[PDB]
RNA sequence: GGGAGAAGGCACGCUGAUAUGUAGGUGAGGUCCCUCGCGGAUGGAGCUGAAAUCAGUCGAAGAUACCAGCUGGCUGCAACUGUUUAUUAAAAACACAGCACUGUGCAAACACGAAAGUGGACGUAUACGGUGUGACGCCUGCCCGGUGCCGGAAGGUUAAU
RNA sequence: UUAGCUAGUAGGUGGGGUAACGGCUCACCUAGGCGACGAUCCCUAGCUGGUCUGAGAGGAUGACCAGCCACACUGGAACU
RNA sequence: GGCGUAAAGCGCACGCAGGCGGUUUGUUAAGUCAGAUGUGAAAUCCCCGGGCUCAACCUGGGAACUGCAUCUGAUACUGGCAAGCUUGAGUCUCGUAGAGGGGGGUAGAAUUCCAGGUGUAGCGGUGAAAUGCGUAGAGAUCUGGAGGAAUACCGGUGGCGAAGGCGGCCCCCUGGACGAAGACUGACGCUCAGGUGCGAAAGCGUGGGGAGCAAACAGGAUUAGAUACCCUGGUAGUCCACGCCGUAAACGAUGUCGACUUGGAGGUUGUGCCCUUGAGGCGUGGCUUCCGGAGCUAACGCGUUAAGUCGACCGCCUGGGGA
RNA sequence: GAGGGCGCUUACCACUUUGUGAUUCAUGACUGGGGUGAAGUCGUAACAAGGUAACCGUAGGGGAACCUGCGGUUGGAUCA
RNA sequence: UUCUUCUAA
């Protein structure tokens, strides 16, 4: 913290990354349904969370949670994702 | 080690006063003759563990006692390392 | 070892307040007297007694008020590793001006409120409060 | 250290100029010294003579003939130079420096010799003989029951006597 | 976890060249030049006034307006 | 902002560039400060206005544009330049203590082994045993000899070295520290990226040596199992010579060099005075241990050897796993 | 007469080609660990003296935690 | 001397 050390080396402010990189700084991105299925969550909760494996515009293959209760989703379907993790 | 009469001669060698003993010229020449007396002790002993550390102490202790007489006075620095046979 | 007599001085003032001593002595300097002749004038010490011929020694008298001390704070602004040169407009106000800031300008040593009225800035030594 | 001439690519004749012989090499007649010689300096005539540049110029092509490496990538095996089936087999075979074991105190061990004697060796354990392994790197586990070897001398067995 | 980089390179002299000065170009000398104050190499990028946030310090940012720069199918070259 | 334990001070030492600098006098005016010119486009923002019915918006004036250049100063400080001074720093002089270092000897017990005398039936080991060793005479006991390794007691919350660390005695070479009176030197200083050296143990390489001990390993127990703990063995290894490695909870989990700041009880090592009136008293140093005030600390604690108060410079830290 | 034209050739250079490297992305039979489990199997190492105190180095061994040797640390309990 | 283990609210 001596200023000579501060002269020889600047304060490296830490660089943070996105947790949602597949959108690549976009609000929403178009996607293609690849597999629609359910998934059991981790220990404190017990459900069958409806979820779909998605091929995106940029070739990314991601999973994205189906909100709500009940849907009409097929594979090979055009959807749109907004973000947000599921805990 | 360097004896009293030998130190007294080196004082009387470079004596500005014959009593001065703050002449680094004397003092350089003292550790000069001291460790030249010790070069037969450390070409002999190279496993002198802490005597070799004393050699190192006298490796640096002669060295930095040169290092103000390094930066001491160009008219006299030129004259002294000529007489002392110093390489640099 | 000896990197500053000034930071030596202010700390000897600082540690003497808490030690409740009446007399803090040290070897004197020309710049030391030029500061010590301000704080008597500014009313933070009582007496300084510069004495010594081979080597001048400044002996101070600490000002105590109602039992406790007067010097509530004593700092160093321009340290020897980092100097401070502020203009006449960037002169500070120690404790909203209630304390004083010792600045040395080309017109010797004075306080900041005098230096504002002198209208010329310089090197800020320390903060006294 | 190498691999590596890795690979790959460019130049190549002749004529003229540079410089009608250049760089260089050799080196007189001169000149001086000289203890004067089968001299020393100086001195450069002479001869001899590369290499390069520049500019021309000929062919389809100028290292023109003769002469004179095909290169690359992976892997087996042996480290290598070596040695060999004279006369169908040249290697992965052998040898090898290296490693390990073992024997041996000099009148050595051992070998050739009925013997004498000789090699060992005019060497003396950092020596010599034998066996196995075969550079270098990293290493080298378990089993003595068996077979050998070594050590033991209590007892059993037992020759000539 | 980019440390060495450079041969017209770096300097000179001379010639040439351009509106202009200068390896601008060429010839001939010299061996210099550069770099740990980051050369070199790689990645990303038009730049600034400004904009946004922040009490400030700062941080991020360059649509719109400006000032500059660069580009015009691509790669090239001159012409006028 | 922090680095004693919540992440974090390199294992230390050396040292260049580097950054940093006692004191005093002049000089210089570089930095610095002040003033003045130039420029810092407009827009924007700010301030004061105006205009659109207001507002948004438009717009007038102002300030601002934190700068840079130039010129004129200023001289306290920081530099630059000279000269000094001696407190810092360093010599000289006498001594002091020490497991400080290498080199070479030399002891004495112990253990092992070998050989012999005496002698007899067990020995050894464990919680019990057993493996093992014994009638081929062990064990035990005495005598003789050999070998390697370590040096009882002293010995100590001792000593020395920067640490890593250093332990019989003697000799040779060699280092560091401290104190005492002095004499001198003239700031000769600090820290130090990169660099350089040292650097426990185990491990590596050649050689050597090998008593004891002991990974691995072997047997015996043990247990449900026992690749362990226990026993009986036993090899590298431990020792030496020369090199490599460069890590340790290399810890005081506190980087180095200054200065200030209540104490008490010690240890060790100097050195004055007082009659040593005994193993005494009054001093004055060096080093170190415990306690503990202020203060600090998240608390715990530290606490003049600071984790108090400040200085200089370096190293480092930035949720956990991944690592 | 000069000059110009055209062609000639020379200089430079785009397109393009050869080889060799380098760098980066994608992919890759197979293989290395890592992290994660609302129920498995095996043992029970650490936390108390965790039932052989614990841990650092380093070496060896071993299905697995681990074990053991050497050295160090206390960030360990015990005391006619 | 020996002696181990207790799933998921």
């Amino acid at each position: 913290a001596t200023v000579n050390q501060l002269v020889r080396k600047p304060r490296a402010r830490k660089v943070a990354k996105s947790n949602v990189p597949a959108l690549e700084a976009c609000p929403q991105k178009r996607g293609v349904c690849t597999r629609v299925y359910t998934t059991t969550p981790k220990k404190p909760n017990s459900a069958l969370r409806k979820v779909c494996r998605v091929r995106l515009t940029n070739g990314f293959e991601v999973t994205s949670y189906i909100g709500g209760e009940g849907h009409n989703l097929q594979e090979h379907s055009v959807i749109l994702i907004r973000g947000g993790r599921v805990k | 080690s360097l004896s009293t009469e030998a130190t007294a001669k080196i004082v009387s060698e470079f004596g500005r006063d014959a009593n001065d003993t703050g002449s680094t010229e004397v003092q350089v020449a003292l550790l000069t003759a001291q460790i030249n007396h010790l070069q037969g002790h450390f070409a002999e002993h190279k496993k002198d563990h802490h005597s070799r550390r004393g050699l190192l102490r006298m490796v640096s202790q002669r060295r930095k006692l040169l290092d103000y007489l390094k930066r001491k006075d160009v008219a006299r620095y030129t004259q002294l390392i000529e007489r002392l046979g110093l390489r640099r | 070892s000896m990197q500053d007599p000034i930071a030596d001085m202010l700390t000897r003032i600082r540690n003497g307040q808490a030690a409740n001593k009446a007399a803090v002595t040290m070897p004197s300097s020309k710049l030391k007297v030029a500061i010590a002749n301000v704080l008597k004038e500014e009313g933070f010490i009582e007496d300084f007694k510069v004495e010594g011929d081979t080597k001048p020694e400044l002996e101070l008298t600490l000002k105590y008020f109602q039992g406790k001390a007067v010097v509530e704070s004593i700092q160093r602004v321009s340290r020897p590793g980092l100097r401070i040169y502020k203009r006449k407009d960037e002169l500070p106000k120690v404790m909203a001006g209630l304390g004083i800031a010792v600045v040395s300008t080309s017109k010797g040593v004075m306080t900041d409120r005098a230096a504002r009225q002198a209208g010329l800035g310089g090197e800020i030594i320390c903060y006294v409060a």
